[PDB]
């Protein structure tokens, strides 16, 4: 489902709780794991901006909490590089829930959205307001 | 689409052989032994199932 | 008429596409079953142009535009802006715009005649609007919804609203826009229905899972429907 | 009712009318028709039962005006033809049999399969 | 190629040089080293630091 | 005078007339049998 | 008893030993294949490195998503003297 | 002698060295080398050798822009290094008595002997490294004020930065500019050689043209590229 992406610098390990920017109810969600990991011994499986994580939601509505699903970042505060030569970094970490298709839950977004995010996923760069 | 005479010229390539029931060789279909060692050239030969 | 294909295997027509009156634009990284699309029933009419927005591939949802002119965001290059200014008609106007809401397809939902923008859009570009496509620029949301461009196809004869739409308000937009409206859903049950297909008034291009009933919707509001070489011959 | 029409999706080219559809519409239900019967290479051994679907997933036409170059150049027993404007495979010719996704038999067949088509109405919109 | 100037002081940022920075209220900062970043994560107000562009026009030097 | 004929929708699945709003616009006696069902589960 | 976790092993086993060289300049273990139609030319050259600086080009790679588009990269600056022939050394093919 | 090479001996090399004199190091003593050749009918091989005894031999007729080539060279030393930055490994945890930064476990009872595998300190670097598939961008001559200056760029500049090549001095001479490292620090002896293999993949095929050169100052966090246009920005000083 995800297609090619640069590489860029993670800055989301396991047990990270990045805001949530849709209007979905959720307030913040916690990563436990994310799609397309690799495998090292003692080593946390890492996120990045536009990675597609498995999420919950700890603080919300009653009804999206205590279920697995997930979820797509989109504002990420460690700064990576892009290959036209600048580093950024936005101010906070923000995601995103979704099908496993990718189709998004949530109406809109708030917030700038990272621009390697609206490439790759088409649903985000749909309800995005700001890119970058 | 297939026209029978080329099927039947084929079937001989493919489907009309024989099989060794222990090393699962692919055999002539007029055989009595299978021509491995690794069987021991044992002689259980089944025909090769049809479509 | 009402023709279904899809970028490289996305439903959505509209973030990869912008089908104007007078022009086409198109993204690179196509297959040859996705431009041939647009290269069979168009013709020669309207100029096709592959090009990129910011560095991106999702240049209908950047750009904003109808049959006069062409609003472009700030990070587009100067060496993607002299590409487009070759390609284009010499009819239209090409402008950069200095926004801090960069998505001007979601913002933006135009034709020739009627604009509605985002409501906390700035002063600036409504000045910059209005005397750069020629439109009336109204202030105003689809009823739940501040991304006007995303939710609310929009053509010269009609318009496909959001589903989850009350029809006393749709009585109001049709007051302001002038133009029928019926609301709908696209690409089997996909409430986003202005990046899911594109229109204009000769032609109207969507995603491959769009079912019949929900094709029948489309084209009947856009009046784009209308015989020899179908007979019995034993 | 109305006729109607069969327009072709990606081609948006009518394929066929109505005054045609020799719908055939009652499968038969019964143990040696309505269920599909693979049997085994010798001795009439039954190896698999499958139930025959809801409704008949075909279009069956008269041969059509716009079939016969395909239909006169190389003529066989078997294949299939395309929309006249896009080469995608619509249906297949069989002067056999392939009952319908629910099963009958037909008659030699001019089968046109409804997936990657959809079928509208000649008339004006239904104005809803 | 673009040269963009230094949202702090005024400097001039040839490509490949310093950071950026997306402020949640949707608007793109500039910065051409750790210097011009680090006194604008401390919330000082460049009309006042004295080597800065933006002083030099304000005093006229 | 504005005219908004639009018979708010109509369905995905079928052709059935129309449907309301808040979702599940899909024309119920669809979604009894069609879809997926989501169950999945063994049922003895 | 086993290992209990499988990991990869740290580190490459054919660039042991890690031990000092035996001069400044390395040396050259193998040259081009021969191929006498061509014209006489060299096959190596002798220089200085002198430090690195930064690059910016136009990359032409189709069916990239950075075709037709800068990107800055980072290259190495050589010093590079002419280099001048004081002899010829001639080595024939023994069975050692 | 002559006579003897032509006869004889299938490959033919030719002692080679370089001109430290045209060179901001503090050496003296050049280096030789040798470099093989690979023209045709060994008797002509030595018939170009003859004719270049005391002949300089220039850059630009070895190598050409946008060729692959390798670099050799002995790489950057540290000394005696430990256990875990030499080989990567992991770091014992903190409660740990008489050392963390080690190994625990270096082998089992049988056999009983320390085996050649495990990680164990020593020296770290200046090792003899060979790295390939490094692709030329810019040959640049001596007598030449445009090395900095590009088709796109226009302004009149040395590749030397702002202050020099920091520990090295001045490129006044002709240089080779190739993409990414090369093993070795700076002032080093460094052999490019020619490509073994004929690459095709789609990287090597590829033809560069630069847009701009970055000749700021490498010593530190420098804002400038020419010092005409320091003075131009900055105005009149006291000085």
């Amino acid at each position: 489902a995800q297609g090619t992406k640069f590489r860029i610098s993670l800055g989301l390990p396991v047990g990270a709780i990045m805001n949530c920017a849709d209007n979905s109810g959720a307030r913040n969600l916690y990563i436990i794991a994310v799609k397309g990991s690799g495998s090292r011994l003692n080593r946390l499986p890492a996120a990045s901006l536009g990675d597609m994580v498995m999420a919950t939601v700890k603080k919300g509505k009653p009804e999206l909490r205590k279920k697995v699903m997930p979820a797509i970042v989109v504002r990420q505060a460690k700064s990576w590089r892009r290959r036209d030569g600048v580093f950024l970094y936005f101010e906070d970490n923000a995601g995103v829930i979704a099908n496993p298709k990718g189709e998004m839950k949530g109406s809109a977004i708030t917030g700038p959205v990272g621009k390697e995010c609206a490439d790759l996923w088409p649903r985000v760069a749909s309800n995005s307001g700001v890119v970058v | 689409i297939i026209e029978p005479s080329l099927k039947a010229l084929a079937s001989k390539y493919n489907c009309d052989k024989s099989v060794c029931r222990k090393c699962y060789a692919r055999l002539p279909p007029r055989a009595t032994n299978c021509r491995k060692r690794k069987c021991g050239h044992t002689n259980q030969l089944r025909p090769k199932k049809k479509l | 008429m009402a023709t279904r294909t899809q970028f490289e295997n996305s439903n959505e027509i509209g973030v990869f596409s912008k089908l104007t009156n007078t022009y086409c634009l198109v993204a690179v990284g196509g297959s040859e079953n996705f431009y041939s699309a647009f290269e069979a029933e168009l013709g020669d009419a309207i100029p096709i142009v592959h090009t990129t927005i910011a560095g991106t591939r999702i240049i209908g949802r950047m750009t904003a535009g109808n049959r006069r002119g062409l609003l472009v965001p700030t990070q587009t290059t100067d060496q993607e802006l002299q590409h487009l200014r070759n390609s284009l008609p010499d009819s239209v106007k090409i402008q950069r715009v200095e926004e801090r809401l960069s998505a001007l397809g979601n913002v933006i939902c135009c034709n020739d005649y009627v604009a509605l923008v985002h409501p906390d859009i700035d002063r600036e570009t409504e000045e910059l609007i209005s005397d750069v496509l020629g439109v009336e620029v109204f202030r105003q949301t689809i009823s739940g919804n501040i991304l006007v461009g995303s939710y609310c196809s929009l053509s010269n004869q009609g318009g496909l609203v959001h589903p989850q739409t009350s029809v006393q308000d749709q009585e109001e937009l049709s007051s302001l826009l002038q133009v029928p409206l019926v609301a709908g859903t696209v690409n089997r049950g996909s409430s986003v229905v202005g990046a899911g297909m594109v229109v204009n008034d000769y032609l109207a291009v969507t995603g491959l899972d769009t079912t019949a009933p929900e094709l029948s919707v489309i084209e009947s509001i856009f009046r784009l429907q209308d015989e020899s070489i179908s007979g019995n011959l034993r | 009712s109305k006729v109607t029409a069969v327009r072709c999706k990606k081609c948006r080219t009518k394929l066929a009318l109505s005054t045609s559809f020799i719908a055939h519409d009652p499968p038969s239900k019964e143990s040696s028709e309505g269920h599909f019967i693979k049997r085994a290479a010798n001795s009439h051994r039954i190896i698999d039962i499958q139930e025959s679907q809801a409704n008949c997933s075909h279009f069956f036409i008269e041969p059509l005006k716009w079939m016969q170059p395909e239909l006169q150049g190389k003529q066989e027993l078997e294949g299939k033809f395309s929309c006249p404007g896009c080469s995608s495979k619509v249906g297949g010719y069989n002067w056999k049999g392939s009952r319908c996704s629910c099963g009958k038999w037909v008659i030699p067949a001019i089968h046109l399969q409804t997936s990657k088509v959809d079928q509208f109405p000649l008339q004006s919109t239904a104005l809803p | 190629m673009k040269v963009e100037i230094d949202s702090f002081s005024g400097a001039k940022i040839y490509p490949g040089r310093g950071t950026l920075f997306v402020r949640g209220d949707s608007k793109i900062f500039r910065f051409q080293n750790s210097k011009s970043a680090s006194l604008f994560k401390q919330r000082k107000n460049p009309r006042r630091i004295a080597w800065t562009v933006l002083f030099r026009k304000h005093h006229k030097k | 005078h504005q005219h908004q004929n639009a018979a708010t929708l109509l369905c995905c699945n079928c052709g059935t007339p129309i449907d309301g709003s808040t979702g599940l616009v899909m024309c119920y006696d669809c979604i009894k049998l069609t879809v997926d069902i989501t169950q999945g589960i063994p049922r003895e | 008893s086993h290992r209990k976790y499988e990991a990869p092993r740290h580190g490459h086993l054919g660039f042991l030993p890690r031990k000092r060289a035996a001069s400044i300049r390395a040396r050259v273990k193998a040259f081009p294949k021969d191929d006498r139609s061509k014209p006489v030319a060299l096959t190596s050259f002798l220089g200085y490195k002198a430090g690195m600086t930064t690059i910016v080009r136009d990359l032409d790679r189709p069916g990239s998503k950075f075709h037709k588009r800068e990107v800055v990269e980072a290259v190495t600056v050589v010093d590079t003297p002419p280099v001048v022939v004081v002899g010829v050394v001639g080595y024939v093919e023994t069975p050692r | 002698e002559l006579a003897r090479i032509k006869k004889y001996a299938s490959v033919v090399r030719v002692l080679v060295h370089t001109q430290i004199r045209k060179t901001p190091l503090a050496q003296k003593k050049a280096h030789l080398a040798e470099i093989q050749l690979n023209g045709g009918s060994i008797s002509e091989k030595v018939d170009w050798a003859r004719e270049h005894f005391e002949k300089t031999v220039a850059v630009d007729s070895v190598f050409e822009q946008n060729e692959m080539i390798d670099a050799i060279a002995v790489t950057k030393g540290h000394g005696f290094e430990g256990v875990t930055h030499r080989w990567g490994t992991k770091k014992l945890p903190r409660k740990t008595h008489r050392g963390l930064r080690k190994v625990a476990c270096i082998g089992a009872w049988h056999p009983a002997h320390v085996m050649w595998s495990v990680a164990r300190a020593g020296q770290r670097g200046y090792h003899s490294r060979t790295s390939i598939n490094h692709k030329i961008y810019r040959v640049g001559k001596g007598d030449d004020e445009a090395n900095g200056a590009t088709s796109f760029d226009r302004t009149k500049k040395t590749i030397t930065p702002m202050g020099g090549f920091v520990h090295y001095g001045e490129i006044k001479n002709d240089f080779i500019m190739v993409k990414g490292c090369i093993p070795g620090n700076r002032k080093r002896i460094v052999t490019l050689r020619k490509s073994l293999y004929t690459n095709t993949s789609r990287k090597a095929l590829e033809e560069v043209s630069l847009k701009w050169i970055d000749t700021a100052s490498k010593f530190g966090k420098g804002r400038f590229q020419t010092p005409a246009e320091k003075h131009a920005f900055m105005g009149t000083l006291k000085k």
